[PDB]
């Protein structure tokens, strides 16, 4: 910024006027705009070299939003740490950035890349016989690590529990640690001979994801983010198949444990002998040299009360030095005690698999040192147009509450306010009319409702099956099987239980009467259920995703906040003020005033052997 | 046995890294060489074409947007409009192949509108069944039987299938066509067919250039357009004669009168000079005396086919030039080291690139030549 006359409209831009720089004549070809201060990147998706830089930019810059035409990216310290890992130096980044940037890379941006791109590659953490050694390739690091107030060719031991502390210390200090596993030269750990059968097929986007993880030839530790239904299960299977070592899978559900094992058996060639499932039902552990354990975070994260049956398994897990760990739905690993499994379980490589990499609290960034940086992220829109995932016509239906109910809405306290507007009569009519309309079309409908009481009320009146936490595994499976293979039943009423890692290929339509406040991942994960549509390639097919919201209620504040992640991905929500043909439906719930008042009162009222013969 | 993942990363960004005016001319110079060979070949202006279209299962393919049937019919409508515009005194017939049978959809007639209506109706029916060249050729042979000897009997076949099912011997039909002097042009869709090549070759005095296979939709339009021009006649095939036709005079009557062709009341019509009967439109054969009626304009439309304008040869930049502006449009010639002047040898007048295309495509007389007094 030297000798540049401000414009009369420069006042409107509060220090954001970046016109001080000039533009080269080759602006017609260069597809990258760079903000000299904020680090933001604006990418043209309708210009030559778009595909040329679509992969280079993703590696260096994380995506904040990738709508149809103009893609938005931002460069951050964490993003650079991921990029520098895969054989990238400042010189290469600077040379390519200038070759592609319409506007010159400012000194501030140049300074930012220099600082964070030079630290990588001077400290490594290795594991030997369940003993963790902070090995360094140069002796100069001893004067920096051993003298650290937190800690405690040269190699020194470090406590397993202290790993969660030193890794954060590594981020704070200049040198961050990298977890690279040389499986090729690792012979001490017994190998597991498994390869994908010929029937298997590797999709290009998955192939790119695997390449980002096996770029240098040594297994990396990080996170792979793919849209729901992209096939993350096969990505984990391929990673397990190529490493050919002891592996384990952790999932935060019981039904999903069978799903992962079922996919594992069919895709790869692992024999049933080497696979053991550690759940509440069975706890036997494989005695063969090497195998797989598909367990849940609850079983491995428990510390206080472990019984004899589970205690023996825990000793077996801890005693042996494993090679790989798979964390399905890794967006819940940095929790208070779910993160303990990473440290307690010894493994030379860690993989994270979550469709959504966001959470309400600011602990999402902690995944960098719990499991590693972000390796690859796949755009939802690109896969959708390629026929790999289904298209969804997201809609938001506005249901104005009736006057009688709204009268109690103002007075009622917030705690009971939720229950008040969740069972408003208008939403019943919309849900019933939409369900009937889609049932006539021949659509498999899934109804989600976080509130158990509302879920029961909907099902009891509508005479449709409902599933919630109290139901057993056998009953829910029977309901699920009936909903899939039987033509008689085409709609089910699910709850928060099936919000994640559930495969419903036949599901095409989804309705959400009321859900979990401001949570965003719930909105996206639930949307992933209908992204599984088997008939996602037939012409004119469009999955339906509805979110009934009461007008003039806090649900609008929650609804607009929870769907803030889908808009970033690219999905757009349509407002439906009125449903055509809804009045001509023969019967509707609570049509007469008498029935409406009956509902209002009920919801308002909610809150010695000898002696034995005598008797 | 390592996979491709462990080898390396593709690094797509590595692939991309960061006289011309002469090139634009030399291509123009070379293209002028192709069209330099123009001679007054004798052409049969009066034509009798039987348009045969394939409507079979093979035409349901999605190669051409939206499908082969729709595009071929769509181009067929375009062909009729262009054909009759440049061949006013010719007649056309339309046949289609469906269910291994030849279906007549338009009789031989000189009215372009009648053919358009038939083609539009065909656009609705879904094609199906197997094709039959022998059925189509036999029907085409019959349709061309009641044609004078001075007309050129031609058959344009749009074939889409790679196989043909026929009830009889196709070679016998081919021999009959040669005996009848009918000429066959085939526009295939997918690949060469052995019988089609023989049909086009033996039927055109051994020439193998009348069997064309497209490579894209753009080329298909060129193939259809090329058929509008009259086909040069063979030397040893002599059918010279005089044809008796008259030039009627248009009338403007106050009251409507019945037409001798359609028996319908029409205000104005052209009176035949042999029997005074009135005909709604031209050019048509008089419904009473069987005498062809045409206007002087119709004949003049075909003069350029008999006296083609000689090509214009580029002028090298070594020699000096006459004027800085085009003779016909006075469009200043860009200096650009190359020249854009095109000169006509007959008059030696410079012409711009814009006129040269226009003079040889829209007009048919060199502006400089006419101005020049002998
Ligand atoms: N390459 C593939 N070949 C066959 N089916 C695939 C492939 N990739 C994904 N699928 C299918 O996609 C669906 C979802 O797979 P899954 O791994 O459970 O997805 P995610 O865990 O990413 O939600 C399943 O029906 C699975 O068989
Ligand atoms: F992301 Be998936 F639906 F497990
Ligand atoms: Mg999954
Ligand atoms: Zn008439
Ligand atoms: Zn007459
Ligand atoms: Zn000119
Ligand atoms: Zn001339």
């Amino acid at each position: 910024p030297a000798d540049f006359v401000p414009d009369s409209v420069s006042g409107m831009f509060r220090s954001h006027d970046f016109s001080y720089l000039r533009l080269r004549p080759d602006h017609a070809s260069r597809p990258l705009w760079i903000s000299p201060s904020d680090g933001r990147i604006i990418l043209e998706s309708f210009s030559p070299l778009a595909e040329q830089a679509q992969d280079f930019l993703v590696t260096i810059a994380e995506p904040i939003s990738r709508p149809s035409h103009i893609h938005e990216y931002k460069i951050t310290a964490y993003s650079l740490y991921a990029a520098v890992s895969v054989g990238l130096e400042t010189d290469d980044i600077i040379s390519v950035l200038d070759r592609l940037s319409k506007v010159p890379v400012a000194e501030s941006i140049i300074n930012f890349i220099k600082g964070a791109t030079i630290s990588y590659g001077k400290v490594k953490l290795v594991i030997k016989h369940n003993r963790y050694f902070v090995e360094t390739t140069q002796a100069d690091i001893l004067q920096m690590l051993l003298n650290d107030s937190v800690i405690g060719v040269h190699s020194f031991e470090i406590a397993n529990e202290s790993v969660e502390v030193v890794k954060k210390r590594c981020q704070e200090i200049d040198y961050p640690v990298l977890e690279e596993y040389d499986f090729r030269n690792d012979h001490r750990n017994p190998d597991l001979d498994i390869d994908l059968k010929p029937s298997t097929q590797i999709r290009p986007y998955q192939e790119k994801s695997l390449s980002k993880m096996f770029g240098n030839g040594r297994a990396r530790s990080g996170i792979i983010v793919l849209p729901c239904g992209a096939g993350k299960t096969l990505v984990g299977i391929t990673a397990a198949c190529t490493i050919k070592k002891s592996v384990i899978v952790l999932c935060t559900s019981s039904v999903s444990v069978m799903q992962w094992r079922q996919q594992f058996l069919q895709w790869c060639t692992l024999q049933p002998e080497n696979c053991a499932v550690f759940t509440s039902d069975n706890k036997e552990m494989f005695q063969t040299e090497s195998g797989l354990v598909v367990s849940t975070y609850s079983m491995v994260a428990n510390t206080r009360n472990r019984s004899h049956d589970s205690q023996k398994v825990m000793d077996f897990l801890t005693g042996r030095e494993w090679g790989f760990i798979i964390l399905d739905e890794v967006h819940v690993v940095p929790a208070a005690m779910f993160r303990r499994v990473v440290s307690t379980i010894a493994a030379h490589a860690k993989l994270g698999l979550t469709a959504t990499l966001v959470r309400e609290d600011d602990k999402i960034g902690d995944l960098n040192f719990l499991i590693g940086p972000k390796l690859y992220e796949a755009n939802w829109m690109e896969l959708s147009q390629k026929g790999h995932i289904a298209n969804v016509q997201c809609a938001e239906v506005w249901c104005p509450m009736t006057a009688e109910f709204y009268q109690e809405y103002l007075r009622e306290t917030a705690r009971k306010r939720m229950l008040l507007y969740i069972m408003n009569p208008t939403k019943f009519q919309a849900c019933q009319f939409l369900i009937q309309y889609h049932e006539r079309r021949g659509d498999k409908i899934i109804v989600f409702s976080d509130n158990v009481y509302a879920l029961q009320e909907y099902a009891l009146k509508m005479g449709k099956p409902f599933i919630y936490g109290s139901t057993p595994q056998q009953e829910r499976m029977n309901i699920l099987q009936n909903f899939q293979y039987n033509d008689q039943i085409n709609t089910i009423f699910l709850s928060k239980v099936g919000d994640t890692s559930i495969d419903l290929p036949e599901a095409t339509c989804l309705i959400q009467i009321s859900s979990h406040y401001g949570s965003r991942r719930q909105e996206a994960q639930r949307l992933g259920r209908i992204l599984r549509a088997k008939r996602r390639n037939d012409e004119g097919f469009n999955a339906f995703f509805y979110s009934l919201v009461s007008k003039d209620t806090q649900e609008m504040y929650y609804s607009t906040k929870r769907q803030a992640f889908l808009v970033d991905q690219g999905y757009a929500f349509k407002v439906i003020t009125h449903l055509h043909g809804m009045e001509n439906i023969p019967n509707l719930a609570y049509a007469s005033p008498r029935e409406r008042r009956e509902l209002l009162q009920e919801v308002l009222l909610k809150n010695h052997p000898l002696i034995r013969k005598m008797y | 046995g390592g996979y491709a993942w462990e080898d390396e990363i593709k690094r797509s960004w590595d692939l991309v890294k960061v006289a011309s005016l002469v090139a634009s001319i030399v291509e123009a110079r070379k293209k002028r060489t192709a069209k330099k060979n123009i001679t007054p070949y004798q052409r049969g202006i009066i034509r009798s074409l039987i348009l045969t279209l394939d409507c079979s299962e093979a035409m349901l393919e999605k190669d051409l947007r939206p499908n082969r049937h729709a595009m071929i019919i769509q181009y067929a409508i375009d062909f009729v409009h262009e054909f009759f515009d440049q061949n006013p005194i010719s007649q056309m017939g339309i046949i289609i192949m469906r269910n291994g049978l030849a279906q007549l959809v338009s009789q031989v007639s000189g009215n372009p509108q009648d053919h358009i209506d038939a083609l539009k109706s065909i656009r609705k029916q879904e094609p199906k069944g197997n094709p039959s060249l022998q059925n189509a050729l036999e029907m085409a042979r019959g349709l061309l039987l009641p044609v004078p000897a001075h007309c050129t009997r031609e058959v344009l076949i749009v074939f889409g299938s790679l196989s043909t099912t026929d009830p009889g011997d196709i070679h016998q039909t081919i021999d009959s066509l040669v005996s009848e002097k009918i000429r066959v042009k085939v526009l295939g869709l997918s690949a060469q067919v052995a019988i089609c090549k023989e049909l086009c070759k033996a039927t055109n005095y051994g020439d193998e250039s009348f069997y064309k296979i497209l490579l894209d939709e753009t080329h298909l339009k060129e193939l259809f357009n090329e058929a509008v021009t009259p086909l040069p006649v063979n030397k040893i095939n002599k059918g010279f004669t005089l044809v008796k036709m008259g030039f009627p005079t248009r009338i403007f009557e106050d009251t409507p009168t019945f037409c001798s062709c359609h028996s319908k009341l029409v205000y104005g019509g052209y009176f035949c000079p042999n029997c005074h009967s009135k005909v709604c439109s031209l050019p048509t054969v008089c419904p009473c005396c069987d005498l062809m009626l045409i206007l002087s304009t119709h004949l003049a439309r075909s003069y350029h086919h008999l006296m083609p304008l000689k090509t214009f040869a580029e002028v090298p930049t070594t020699e000096k030039f006459r004027s800085e502006d085009c003779f016909s449009c006075q469009s200043r010639f860009p200096i650009l080291l190359t020249s854009s002047r095109y000169r006509c040898e007959d008059c030696k007048q410079e012409f711009c690139v814009d006129c040269d295309v226009f003079i040889h495509e829209i007009l048919h007389n060199c502006p400089g030549c006419e101005s020049k007094p002998v």
